[PDB]
């Protein structure tokens, strides 16, 4: 999943 | 330290030069002799820091878990101790990383930073790098690292709550991670879908008041938001 | 050095390892290790060798290139010595590596190099790392060390045209990489215009003769050949 | 330009  | 000589002026033109150049090592450390300077961060230096630790730590995080998981196929012809030594050290390395980073928030970025934007911001690159530590983490002390990153994010979410606007991009950002750590991290998925959907939800009620630029920011970060709610659902 | 206390064997392991986490720095270190155990280097531990320290160098150039063009561009408002400093840094540290690699094929790997495919490869690379150092050098020397990288390659030129065919990948290399040195550093666009044509039109020749798969080796530098004639021409 |  993505972060910032 | 080594950057102790250097002017924080020179230090933070030299991180900005390191940026353009792809030197996220050398950009780390030069913002680590700023921050050792002893004097606040501005929002600008504040996110040449993260930039910098996001891009080494990255790095380490990916060869990691190439490592690791050739390591877990080892463990299904014996190859020997090699695998296992390399993984080792290079989570040897991370762990380096994360806890030079974690201590230039304890001394002493966090206790310093009164404005809710920039303790907002320490205090979940705090959650970040117990998150990255926690990755990693398989003795008894996973549990305590997991409440130290949960304790961190948690501290930031009620600040960013009471303090910022739901599109603020470092409260976006935050909730981001918070929602991440909790579906890969404790094992909680439906406390990721819940807090992802809310934050989107209450950002997208607010943008009517942003300008185009801020409308920009946020709906980036909101997309993010959404990419995971796609994949999780 | 440091890895004096591992078998040459895990050394190997290990750089395959690194490869595979593209933590290049490392590969080159354990490669460096492997070399000074003093044996000779078979085919794959020679590509092994090299593909690490091109990464290396590589990285190391483009920083350089990035930061030399920022100055160059200070120098036609006044910023400080700090863009001169940074790139004075990363370029001490190429030309640290490139010395280290060609202190290897010192001592002791031309050496001991017979075979063909051996001997063609170190000197090759012998003229690489000595083009690299010509590309930042601007002192007295800058003479010399284009000499020394023009007469690395012209002994592996010689060799490569008595002892290997036309096609042969190493030579293909050779040629591609003498040709980017006559247009980049020697400043005779002509000459490389004409070696990359002669080895082009003497590869196409003699693939006739080659294995499904040696045809597609070979026909990738030669690819890399067309492209640098069509951008030189 | 390029090389190998
Ligand atoms: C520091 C390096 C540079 C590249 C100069 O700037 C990084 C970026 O710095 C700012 O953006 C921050 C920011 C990021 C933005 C989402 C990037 O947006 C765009 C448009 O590229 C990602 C960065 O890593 C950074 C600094 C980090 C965070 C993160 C920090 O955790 C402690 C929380 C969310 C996010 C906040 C702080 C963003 O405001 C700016 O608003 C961005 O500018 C634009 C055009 O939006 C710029 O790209
Ligand atoms: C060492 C690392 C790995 C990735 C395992 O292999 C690198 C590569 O190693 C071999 O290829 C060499 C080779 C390269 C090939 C052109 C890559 O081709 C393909 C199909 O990807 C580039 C590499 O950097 C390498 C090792 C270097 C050289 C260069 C050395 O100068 C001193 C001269 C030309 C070239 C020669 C030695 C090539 O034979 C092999 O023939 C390649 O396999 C195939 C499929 O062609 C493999 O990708
Ligand atoms: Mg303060
Ligand atoms: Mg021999």
């Amino acid at each position: 999943p993505s972060s910032w | 330290g080594a950057m102790g000589s250097m002017e924080r002026a020179s230090l933070i033109q030299k991180a900005k030069l390191a940026e353009q150049a792809e030197r996220y090592e050398d950009m780390a450390a030069f913002m680590k002799g700023a921050v050792e300077k002893g004097e606040e961060l501005s929002c600008e230096e504040r996110n040449l820091l993260s930039v910098a630790y996001k891009n080494v730590v990255g790095g380490q995080r990916a060869a990691w878990r190439v490592l690791s998981s050739i390591e877990q196929k080892s463990n299904e012809e014996e190859k020997g101790p090699e695998v296992r030594e390399y993984r080792e050290k290079v989570e040897t390395e991370l762990q380096g990383v994360c806890d030079t980073v974690l201590g230039l928030l304890d001394s002493h970025l966090i206790k310093e930073a009164g404005d809710a934007e920039s303790r907002v911001f320490y205090l979940k690159m705090k959650g970040d790098y117990y998150r990255y530590l926690a990755e990693v983490a398989t003795g008894d002390d996973k549990k305590r690292i997991i409440d130290s990153a949960r304790s961190a994010y948690q501290e930031a979410m009620d600040i960013s709550k009471k303090e910022m606007p739901p599109t603020n991009p470092i409260r976006l950002g935050l909730a981001l991670n918070f929602s991440v750590f909790h579906y890969e991290i404790a094992n909680s998925p439906e406390e990721a879908i819940s807090l992802a959907k809310t934050t989107f939800d209450e950002a997208m009620a607010d943008l009517h008041t942003l300008s185009e630029d801020s409308y920009k920011d946020s709906t980036l970060i909101m997309q993010l938001l959404r990419d995971n709610l796609t994949l999780w659902t």
